[PDB]
This record gives structure tokens, sequence and C-alpha cells, in this order.
């Protein structure tokens, strides 16, 4: 995996998790609506993915919910027509949660990858200038 | 509802941004 490699840079690590979010499906014969009651229960997921310290999962999460209820589900081709309770309080939601979360936790990721990143690369750098000072010596 | 419409068109650049 792209995201769980400390070699690679933070910035692509991170990318990496919310591609995976990006690459939700809507199913066409699931009524739009479902998708709106599905939210109260994703959200709830996210955050306890988040509480327990598995910031990349609620990362991708957060970002297959973002994803859903502003990319993709208004493609639907029975979204238009779609008559939504819910759809004001999805944009709520996604003002107080799912976008602020997703950012936080977005900026956490790449600080833990910087200092993953930083640790490797200096032991990486120390063994590499090792060799090339033994490969001088012979 | 195009109040709600509107309002998710206008987070597409954010998560453009969250995406980066």
């Amino acid at each position: 995996s792209d995201h769980g490699d400390v070699s690679l840079p933070p910035e692509d690590r991170v990318r990496a998790l919310s591609q995976l979010g990006s690459a939700v499906e809507v199913n066409e014969d699931i009524p739009p609506r479902r998708y709106f009651r599905s939210g109260v229960e994703i959200i709830r997921m996210a955050s306890i993915y988040s509480e327990e310290g598995n910031i990349e999962h609620a990362f991708i999460l957060y970002n297959k919910y973002i994803t859903l209820f502003i990319e993709k589900l208004p493609k639907h081709r029975d979204y238009k027509s779609a008559v939504i309770p819910e759809k004001k309080d999805t944009v709520k939601k996604l003002k107080e949660i799912a976008f602020p979360k997703a950012e936080e936790l977005k900026a956490e990721l790449l600080k833990r990858y910087t200092k993953e990143y930083t640790e490797y690369n200096e032991e990486k750098k120390k063994e590499a200038e090792e060799l090339a000072r033994n490969m001088a010596i012979q | 509802e195009e109040e709600e419409e509107e309002a998710l068109e206008a987070m597409q650049s954010r998560l453009a941004t969250l995406r980066s």
C-alpha cells in the first residue's frame, strides 16, 4: 500500500487515502434517500474509527461520505426527481462534522507521516553514507 | 431545495482541497 510505506512522501500517502475515499460507487437501483438515511450511521462509524486511533479509516470514510453527497449522488438518475427531507440536515452535517473532521484528520495524518518520513530518511541516510564510506575504503 | 443544492455545489472546491 502507498499509505503504509514510510519511505513514501507523506503527501502521497495521504492522497492514497483520499483517493480510496473518492472510489465510492453509487448503485443507481438504490433510491437516493437510502444514501441520505445511511449518512447518520456512516458519521457514527467514522467517529468510532477516529476514537479507536484508526485515523486512516476515519479519514477514508469521511472522504466517502463527502464524495457521495457532494460529487456522486447528485449524478444519480433519480436524484433530481427525488424528494429528500434529509437533505437539509445532510448539508448541515457536511459543514458541522464531515469536512472539519476530515480536514483535522488530514493535518494529523500529514504530521504523523512526516515524523515517520523524517526519521526513516535520517536512518537510511546514515546507512547509505556508511556504505559509501566503505565502498571508498575498498 | 435550491439553497441546499447550491450549498452542495459550493463545497466542490473544498472537496478538491481535501483531496490535494
